[PDB]
RNA sequence: AUAUUGGCGAGAGACCGAUAGCGAACAAGUACAGUGAUGGAAAGAUGAAAAGAACUUUGAAAAGAGAGUGAAAAAGUACGUGAAAUUGUUGAAAGGGAAGGGCAUUUGAUCAGACAUGGUGUUUUGUGCCCUCUGCUCCUUGUGGGUAGGGGAAUCUCGCAU
RNA sequence: CGUGGAGGUCAGUGACGAAGCCUAGACCGUAAGGUCGGGUCGAACGGCCUCUAGUGCAGAUCUUGGUGGUAGUAGC
């Protein structure tokens, strides 16, 4: 049963549970539409459960019911969004018809941060940029330290420099 | 979001009586089980032992300056998680991960928009 | 046994020294006596020194470099939302370099874009730095028309005189390589060509394995036929990076961690 | 800068750490030729090394008006130490190249060593004093 | 997983014996693989190293090098390879000590008692 | 073994002459036989494209607009022959830079994009040979009974054209790319005073940001056409090109205009360039042209060489089957070519000439020129007592 | 069938890990002390490979200065890392028969201080998962999923690109 | 709150640097403590549910070890 299972999922070590500093408990699973573990928000505690995913830039409706709680398989039944936030917003209201209303206005939150995040675009689109991160390893920073300051000591630029000056003016002008 | 002021009630670490003083006492705070300590029974002119008063408020908990709780993220799937509670929560690196793998995470966060509390941490421009 | 190990080499380096030390002390009495013995034993001994042991046209001039035909116009800029160490390092670089306009990033003006206005504005030679930290980290210099881009790390910069309003005199050294000299080429071209023989100005790029020091100081000569000189200005080094053939195009160089392995074959 | 600088180090030397710190102090910021005269002049008292803080118990001699303070002695045993490294120093100097005549003392330290005796081990730096050179109008 | 009670799978016990193994038991510790060439030719993987016979260095910074065996170093469980040596700053030339483990074979020093192990191991000639 | 060295910065041809196991960097190694420059004409003039015609004969385009029908001549200076290069007849005034410079807006980066020769190979014997330039102009040159070269027609393309590479595999069409410009296929006319469009490249759908996919076709090389029953209408014809966004496209007539199949060679759209047909086994699999003798992309290794220092290998699937002279090469390798089957001919900016072997991935020839390097031929692969 | 802290030989630990564990991880019942019955410790680790600093030079002897191997000598056979008490040099501050701490503010020095940069509806052009015709394939069958071939924008803001 | 070890768990972290240490750095919690910023370091360790104890030091004229004032003093 659900309630045995959310009993089984609170407490005995859910198996995707993160203990923030701040006492809130942050599920990591994929399926969840608010990533917190909590009632009426974990997939697995709870038999009817909607949330938004996307592998390529399409957005899909998934959706799970008990009757497939028998074959975990093909659980969930993605739908197509038909990426348009209007249009995209009517068709999961028309999806969820006489759903709970937690699970329509969060799946729709879910789908608006999604398909904000799809800006993601206009960073690449102007990125342009110059510097592109690079890490130094301290291995590396020793010998770019040690070294420089072995080639400075036998460099003996002061005395290059007075042999230069007494070869330039010298012979000529 | 303009959240309430943070009024955290002191500011100043509740330092162990005699730490100054004496180095092989530690700074960590330990009550005072003397029966005549004075600072057990807190004398005025004396370090001020913590109490149940200087407790934070519920809303302004866990909260940094910038407004945003903190949480620790150490992988791409971990930061992933904070792809709702972006306005509330701000990723926190931790100190183990390599620049290779801290690269990869900032770029992620930056594109989902989750503000990082400790970036540049080993990672040269 | 530690105690055991300690103790024999202990007594066995103390042996040894001493030996030494005698031997030391007969061959040059011996040579006192016997000049001739020490110029034998130096013609035979050698400190190898890591220098020592080194383990081994017109056109480009004129088309790749500046010149003297035209006054050079040279372009500064630091990255976007720079901080105060870089316009501090970009007020020492406008009274170094020559005709230098500093100019302030735009934020989206692109590379490209900053390359056609140049061409619209006639601008020779484009020097940009990089700043990750409160401290200048990189510096850049292209030379605009169809020439390459020069990537230069800086690692050191700490800052006894003031300079004066002769221009300084250029020197360049250990600069044989194919690569070393086109980047003594490079310094040689974007820094003045017409220094003024009064005020006895001296600005050298010195380099012995790898990095290349950037030093000025104030010079007179003296009437036992040397030359003094004293501190005058910053000191940093640099460290060219990828050696672009174009604007950002083809890598010549990419200087990577794959070198230095072998200790030696210094570019 | 290494260029115009050279040094001078002593480790495990069995030697009284206490009048160690009190030469190498007094000998601390003098010239070399003129250290060098000054601790050969101590060798035969006709000068003596002023002691601070390690001065207890010690006589009142006019040599120590010229330190300020009327407390002084005179370590043979320290004072030999100190111009044998002083000597080990102008060596390497005049290895370098660099002018004797414009060598100094920059830095003199004396620390304790490894253990009934105290020894100490003395490094010192000998460095060019920097010349002035007059600019153009 | 072992199945047998006469072997202990314990690492403090396989380390003494490691190296408390005599000379004999190290000639069989000391082995190579030969190179998939010879492996057609004798159809046999691996097979004791001596003096005579000649290996390729196949990992390592010495990779690529290949010549005859001047010794076995069974007390320090390397072994030396001619051409490949460390000149040291003196002018002497040091033999670089290889592990067997890390060399490929590229020809084998026929002998009556190699032959015959050759046969015994399954192999052809 | 005697190569032809083309240097852009001393704008001449420098000869090689030397065997296997040359190394000019290691005084303890073999030193080349011999070694000069011929036919300087300065950087404005550097070759650009290099062709053997015979033993005895070859035609250069260099930089400028010209393409020069070059003498070859040996004669002894061990006792080596050397070789001395001499001009016969040349044909000017083939560059167009306006049609290029109007284009310089909307491009990439350097505005100048100065016009230069992407092929030069012949027709098919036949004395024809085809030039094509960046700006679009096809210009037909040929040489006559007179032996002066002579232009037989000119003909336009889309510019920008980053290449142009013909088909022979018999068993006058060619396919040409460039920036934001899709493959095309164009037939000539026997007489080669025109040519005809009769295919052109789709691109493939958007990518994961709903994005246009960037188009930039760099390299080409045609293969046998595909087995089976041809559908009325679509042509028959195999190729496979390398685009500067690290996109291994392969192209079908015969299934559509889109290609049934574009894997990613490297992560981030590495720039990529130089295409090229190898095999394992180092043999001599590919056409006269380059053009691979085969009817599947289940047997097509090729190798391609990233802009930054790097040279890649490829097979069909996109696998990459190791890199060559990754130790060896510290720059941009600007031109690669397979020689006879089995060796690789490598150079670019580093200023060094390498031979591969194709089937070792081991080096085998090093000589230093000093200049950069565009452009390699073998003469001949005979060594020297 | 029963016992077993000795002996030989084996398999294991929710055991300790160089001030712990048998007194003894190493020259441990060893040095050492006792006329003697007896008592009884301290001590592990360089580096992968000694490749253990070639050679020049100041040095009654010990240590240094150059120079050099090694990724590192910020690993020197006093060697895996180098904490507190303590001592020396330098920089800063304060001090007449000592000081330290707390509430509270001014000052030098010093640190942090976007690799933030767009959003909305309109006005052109080119594309696509968009319009149209023909298709292929998965489950089960649903308010579905995946994927090709031929045509276009003058219907086109359904998204993307300028 | 913290530590030694164990079962489970993060298809965890880590030679592109795990532990420890230093830090006139900041953040979080009233605190036990935790996180991150910078330097040395080099190869194991941690997020969380439980089990387990040779589990937390300011003293015991405490034990083992190291270092000072007295003091360059008495003294030889």
């Amino acid at each position: 049963s659900d309630e045995i299972v959310w009993q089984v999922i609170n407490q005995s070590f859910c198996s995707h549970r993160i203990k923030a500093p701040n006492g809130q408990n942050f599920c990591r699973n994929e399926y969840n539409v608010t990533g917190l573990c909590t009632r009426q928000s974990c997939p697995l505690a709870n038999s009817k459960y909607a949330t938004v995913k996307c592998d390529n830039g399409k957005l899909y409706l998934y959706m799970k019911t008990p009757e497939r709680a028998h074959t975990p398989a093909k659980l969930w039944e993605r739908i197509k969004l038909s990426k348009n936030y209007t249009k995209a917003l009517q068709q999961i209201d028309e999806h969820l018809l006489h759903w709970s209303k937690f699970f329509r206005h969060k799946c729709k939150q879910r789908f608006t941060k999604l398909t904000q995040v799809m800006i993601t675009e206009r960073r690449l689109a102007l990125r342009e940029e110059e510097r592109h991160y690079v890490g130094v390893a301290p291995k590396v920073k020793r010998r770019e330290q040690n070294r420089e300051r072995k080639a400075l000591v036998a460099a003996k630029i002061e005395k290059a420099i007075e042999k230069e000056l007494m070869d330039r003016l010298k012979s000529g002008a | 979001l303009p959240h309430p002021k943070i009024v955290k009630k002191h500011t100043k670490k509740f330092k162990r009586h005699h730490s100054d003083r004496y180095h092989r006492v530690a700074e960590n705070w330990r009550k005072q089980k003397g029966i005549d300590s004075v600072v057990r029974r807190r004398f005025r002119g004396n370090i001020s032992q913590p109490k149940i008063g200087y407790g934070s408020n519920k809303k302004t908990k866990f909260l940094s300056p910038s407004g945003h709780k903190t949480f620790l993220v150490a992988n791409v799937k971990d930061l992933e998680t904070l792809t709702m509670h972006t306005k509330t929560y701000a990723a926190e690196i931790a100190h183990n991960i390599s620049a290779k793998n801290r690269v990869v995470i900032l770029a992620r966060a930056k594109a989902l928009g989750i503000k990082v509390t400790n970036p540049k941490g080993r990672l040269a421009l | 046994n530690k105690l055991k190990r300690q103790e024999i080499f202990a007594d066995i380096k103390h042996e040894k020294n001493k030996e030494r030390h005698t031997m030391r002390r007969k061959r040059a009495k011996e040579e006192r006596e016997n000049p001739e013995l020490r110029e034998q034993r130096l013609k035979e001994n050698v400190t190898q020194t890591i220098e020592n042991t080194r383990v081994y046209e017109d056109d480009l001039m004129r088309y790749f470099n500046s010149n003297s035909n035209e006054p050079p116009k040279i372009f500064l800029t630091t990255n976007v939302n720079a901080k105060k160490s870089a316009y501090e390092f970009a007020n020492i670089l406008i009274e170094i370099l020559p005709n230098v306009t500093f100019v302030k990033r735009k934020f989206g003006y692109k590379l490209k874009e900053i390359s056609d206005i140049c061409i619209k504005r006639n601008f020779t030679d484009i020097v940009i730095i990089n700043e990750d930290k409160k401290k200048v980290t990189g510096l850049t210099f292209i030379h605009l028309p169809e020439g390459p881009t020069f990537y230069f790390k800086l690692s050191s910069f700490v800052e006894h005189g003031r300079p004066t309003s002769h221009i300084p005199e250029l020197i360049l050294n250990n600069f044989q390589t194919r690569l070393g000299q086109t980047v003594g080429r490079l310094f040689q071209s974007i820094l003045p060509q017409n220094p003024d023989i009064e005020g006895r100005q001296v600005i050298t790029l010195h380099n012995q394995r790898d990095y290349i020091f950037f030093r000025r100081h104030r010079y007179v000569f003296k009437d036992n036929e040397r030359v003094g000189l004293q501190e005058l200005g910053p000191q940093f080094t640099l460290k060219l990076k990828r050696l672009q053939r174009g604007i950002k195009e083809e890598t010549e160089w990419e200087h990577k961690p794959e070198m230095d392995k072998e200790k030696k074959k210094f570019y | 800068n290494p260029a115009k600088s050279a040094s001078a180090r002593g480790s495990y030397l069995r030697v009284s750490f206490k009048n160690t710190r009190e030469t190498a102090q007094a000998i601390n910021g003098w010239e070399l030729t003129k250290a060098q005269k000054y601790l050969e002049q101590v060798l035969d008292h006709q000068r003596a090394i002023p002691f601070r803080r390690f001065n207890s118990s010690i006589g009142r001699t006019a040599q120590g008006k010229e330190f300020g303070v009327t407390k002084a002695r005179w370590p043979a045993k320290s004072v030999k130490f100190v111009q044998g490294l002083l000597q080990n120093a102008a060596a390497n100097a005049e290895a370098k190249g660099l002018d004797a005549t414009k060598l100094y003392v920059s830095h003199i330290q004396v620390n304790q060593a490894p253990k009934e005796s105290s020894p100490s081990h003395i490094e010192l730096v000998v460095t060019e004093k920097e010349e002035a050179v007059a600019k153009a109008a | 997983a072992k199945q047998s009670l006469d072997v202990s799978s314990d690492r403090r016990k396989a380390r003494k014996a490691y190296f408390t193994a005599p000379s004999s038991q190290r000639r069989v510790l000391l082995s190579a693989p030969l190179s998939k060439e010879l492996r057609a030719q004798y159809g046999i993987k691996a097979l004791p190293i001596r003096r005579d016979d000649e290996v390729l260095v196949v990992r390592g910074s010495k990779k690529g090098q290949e010549g005859k065996i001047s010794s076995v170093y069974r007390l320090k469980f390397a072994v030396q390879v001619d051409k490949v040596t460390k000149e040291k700053v003196n002018g002497a030339s040091v033999p670089i000590n290889l592990h067997p483990s890390k060399l490929v074979i590229t020809k084998l020093h026929l002998d009556k008692d190699r032959k015959a192990l050759i046969q015994r191991k399954g192999g052809k000639l | 073994m005697r190569l032809l060295v083309s240097c852009v910065d001393s704008g001449s041809i420098k000869e090689v002459l030397c065997n296997i196991g040359t190394d000019t960097s290691v005084q303890s190694a073999l030193q080349p036989f011999h070694v000069a420059p011929h036919l300087a004409e300065g950087l404005k003039a550097y070759v650009d494209r290099m062709w053997v015609i015979s033993e005895d004969e070859a035609i250069l385009a260099r930089n400028s607009g010209v393409v020069e029908l070059v003498k070859i001549s040996k004669h002894l200076k061990p006792k080596f022959d050397i070789s001395e290069f001499e001009i016969t007849s040349s044909v000017s005034d083939l560059f167009d830079d306006a049609k290029l410079e109007s284009l310089s807006s909307k491009s990439v980066k350097r505005t100048k994009l100065v016009d230069g020769f992407v092929t030069l190979c012949p027709i098919k014997s036949n004395n024809t040979f085809v030039a094509a330039t960046k700006s679009g102009l096809l210009h037909i040159i040929k040489k006559g009974e007179d032996k002066k070269l002579i232009k037989l027609a000119s003909l336009g393309l889309k510019a920008p054209v980053e290449f142009l590479q013909l088909y022979d595999l018999e068993d006058y069409i060619f396919a040409y790319g460039g920036e934001e410009n899709l493959i095309k296929l164009v037939e000539i006319d026997s007489s080669f005073q025109s040519l005809k469009q009769i295919w052109e490249a789709k691109n493939v759908k958007n990518d994961r940001l709903d994005m246009r996919v960037p188009v930039w076709p760099m390299a080409l090389r045609f293969l046998e056409p595909s087995p089976g029953k041809t559908e009325k209408g679509k042509l028959n014809y195999q190729f496979a090109a390398i685009t500067r966004w690290s996109h291994l496209t392969k192209y079908s007539t015969q299934h559509g205009r889109k290609p049934f199949a574009q894997i990613d060679l490297l992560p981030n759209r590495e720039p990529l360039s130089q295409m090229e047909v190898f095999d394992a086994k180092g043999e001599n699999v590919v056409s006269s042209l380059g053009n691979f003798q085969s009817e599947t992309f289940n047997e097509l290794n090729v190798i391609t060489t990233d802009y930054k220092k790097n040279v890649f290998k490829f097979d069909g699937n996109g696998r990459m089957l190791g890199k060559v002279g990754r130790d060896d090469i510290t720059g941009s390798s600007t031109y690669i070519h397979v020689h006879d089957g089995k060796y690789l001919l490598q150079g670019g900016l580093d200023r060094y000439v390498r031979i591969f072997d194709i089937k070792t991935n081991k080096m085998l020839v090093k000589v230093y020129v000093g200049s950069r390097i565009n452009f390699i031929v073998m003469l001949d692969d005979v060594e020297i007592e």
